[PDB]
């Protein structure tokens, strides 16, 4: 079945780095797009970044534009997110989501299968 | 950036009543609005996509309507699973996704 | 509202409107209240009617009239018919115990209010179709009328025009902005707007294929074309996201090709070809209208594409918008009146290709002096414009309609010396879709 396994969270000092991995089962990444959706504790969801393996095109957010890096891996069905110089505002639980491609129903069904999510926390001590 | 706003930031209703939840677009997004029901401490679930269509699995007491740039959702609330925070997402393009500030349905 | 009293002002008729719109399912009902005095009606009752009158020029008029509508209101309730409306019932707010109303209904397939224009020396006869609500009081229906007991209003019926055109207009403006843009921000905003417009248009249906099934193959091809268009917009948007503005502009230029594909399928076009002796290749001419539904005063741009390989040069282009009017009666005749004429001295070399867009506008003020036109009311009134095109019968009758009005655009090429090749493009002209008292008298 479809399951978006998301793992790689923890506590990191400010200015540190982390690598958030999103593994997928039951479908190949070459057929769908993979996003990242934040959630601050007690606030709404926020868009982070995404990647599409059919064209190599990636676009980030205005809050994490210059720091994060996203890369996929077709042979393993995982898309990697890279954390760099994490700030205090990034102490939020992260979800991995799948979105279809333009021609047909899959594009219309936005984020049909999400992930359980992993929690990352940034504190000085 | 296309902006999503949910006006009734909190609603109070009991089991069996009728609940309406609204959303207002800052730009012309032809449909391209989806509603998510986020349980306390759980990942979002897809209730209504294409701003009017139903997703298989979700119960039938859920429906939406689009008028210009205003989107609304309607429920006939039941006991176990219809008390949580709901969301309103616009998905015109891959790199344009913006979520709406959530609304909570408490118990009187 | 609007009122009008008889020459003996003991009978006053009110109405909520002077113009009624035609919904093809059912025209709006005529709501009014009749104020009388029972003393002058000592033994007599007040009458109301509605007819689709015909006019020309005992006013020396030939008549062919067909409609009847009868509601008498003295007393108002022979039976409690009362299909009441809000304004009709509320009109008794200031009116006493003599004011008994009426209610009427119009068939949903009657001719609209059209009137031909006569003159002292006119190219056409005088004719028209107009409605009238006439009120009077006498012993019975068949009794002779009198002028001191009558109120005869004249109302009008108007059809208003029925999203895809707006979406295409938005796409055109965004494409122009894309072409003229200099930074990535305006490019991205324009691309977002045109993506939204293209999706919204894909959600719609074209006027030509309306009668066909929603799952018919033509609808599938139409949605496929819009799918291709949105894909090209997506490619341009991705390039704009990367920042490379020039490639985004080229990807948007590909939208010109896809629009050209759409135009020849769903827009008015025409092509005629002519050849002569003592030559090798013929002459070809093509024209296209941007849209089908037009609004009164909205300029009409007519694309002209010409290619030629003959041994003759041509320096003349004439574009015209021509009236067409029918009279479905015993005096049957057909009319044609240029409403707007155009002339340019453009070039036709023996071997060259030409394509320019020319804009025209049919307007009554500049075109008034000619006779035999097609109008929808009295010229003196401010709300009087040219006659909107008669929406053709949906398989219904034609003879009873009276006057049919249509428009089409002509492009003429003037052959040089040692017929003139022409095309025609049908199109459509339509109008865009306590109480304070006033007098009805026009």
């Amino acid at each position: 079945e479809v399951q978006l396994v998301e793992s790689g969270g923890g506590l990191v000092q400010p200015g540190g780095s982390l690598r958030l991995s999103c593994a997928a089962s039951g479908f190949n990444v070459v057929d769908f797009s993979l996003h990242w959706v934040r959630q601050a504790p007690g606030k709404g969801l926020e868009w982070v970044a995404y990647i599409s393996s059919s064209s190599g095109s990636t676009s980030y957010a205005d809050s994490v534009k210059g720091r994060f890096t996203i890369s996929a891996d077709t042979s393993k069905n995982t898309a990697y997110l890279q954390m760099n110089s994490l700030r205090a505002e990034d102490t939020a639980v992260y979800y991995c989501a799948r979105w279809g491609y333009w021609p047909g129903e899959p594009w219309w069904k936005a984020f049909d299968y999400w992930g359980q999510g992993t929690l990352v926390t940034v504190s000085s001590a | 950036d296309i902006q999503m706003t949910q006006s009734p930031s909190s609603l109070s209703a009991s089991v069996g009543d009728r609940v309406t939840i609204t959303c207002r677009a800052s730009q012309s997004v032809s449909s391209a609005v989806a509603w998510y029901q986020q349980k306390p401490g759980k990942a979002p679930k897809l209730l209504i996509y294409s701003a009017s269509s139903l997703y298989s699995g979700v119960p039938s007491r859920f429906s939406g309507s689009r008028s210009g740039t205003d989107f609304t959702l309607t429920i006939s609330s039941l006991q176990p699973e219809d008390f949580a925070t709901y969301y309103c997402q616009q998905y015109l393009y891959y790199s344009l996704v913006t979520f709406g500030q959530g609304t909570k349905v408490e118990i009187k | 509202v609007f009122k009008k009293a008889s020459p003996n002002g003991k009978l006053t008729v009110y109405l909520g409107k002077r113009d009624f719109v035609d919904h093809i399912d059912l025209v709006d009902p005529v709501d009014g209240v009749v104020l009388v005095d029972p003393e002058y009606l000592k033994e007599r009752r007040v009458y109301v009617t509605l007819t689709c009158a015909f006019r020309y020029g005992l006013g020396l008029t030939f008549r062919k009239d067909l409609f009847v509508a009868n509601v008498q209101s003295f007393p108002p309730a022979p039976e409690d018919k009362k299909p009441l409306t809000r304004l009709q019932e509320r009109l008794i707010k200031k009116l006493g115990e003599h004011a008994y109303p009426f209610t009427f209904e119009i068939p949903p397939n009657l001719p609209c209010s059209v009137t031909l224009q006569p003159g002292p020396e006119d190219t056409g006869k005088a004719c028209g179709v107009d409605y009238e609500v006439k009120a009077f009081c006498a012993e019975n229906l068949e009794e002779k009328i009198h002028k001191r007991n009558s109120v005869r209003l004249v109302i009008r019926k108007v059809q208003y025009a029925p999203d895809l055109e707006d979406n295409w207009e938005t796409l055109n403006d965004n494409l122009k902005v894309i072409e003229k843009a200099d930074n990535a921000a305006q490019v991205k905003d324009a691309l977002t707007k045109m993506r939204a417009a293209a999706l919204d248009a894909q959600k719609a249906t074209p006027p030509k294929l309306e009668d066909k099934s929603p799952d018919s193959p033509e609808m599938k091809d139409f949605r496929h074309g819009f799918d291709i268009l949105v894909g090209q917009i997506d490619d341009a948007l991705k390039l704009a996201n990367e920042g490379k503005v020039k490639e985004a502009q080229a990807a948007a230029e590909q939208l010109k090709t896809t629009r050209n594909a759409y135009i020849q399928k769903y827009l008015p076009t025409a092509e005629t070809t002519r050849q002569f002796l003592m030559s090798d290749k013929p002459l070809h001419l093509e024209a296209s209208l941007d849209k089908e539904i037009y609004y009164h005063g909205e300029p009409i741009s007519v694309n002209v594409h010409v290619t030629n390989n003959t041994n003759k040069t041509v320096k003349k282009i004439k574009i015209s918008v021509r009236q067409y009017a029918d009279i479905c009666l015993f005096n049957t005749a057909q009319y044609k009146c240029p409403v707007a004429m155009e002339e340019a001295d453009d070039t036709v070399a023996p071997s060259s290709t030409f394509c320019k867009v020319y804009t025209l506008t049919p307007f009554l003020a500049n075109n008034r002096e000619k006779r035999g036109l097609a109008l929808d009311g009295k010229l003196k009134h401010e709300d009087t414009n040219l006659a909107s095109s008669t929406l053709l019968r949906e398989g219904a009758n034609r003879e009873i309609l009276g006057i049919i009005v249509s428009y089409k655009v002509k492009v003429k090429l003037v052959v040089s010396r040692g017929s003139d090749v022409a095309v025609e493009l049908p199109f459509t002209l339509m109008h865009p879709k306590d109480i304070v008292f006033e007098d009805f008298a026009r």
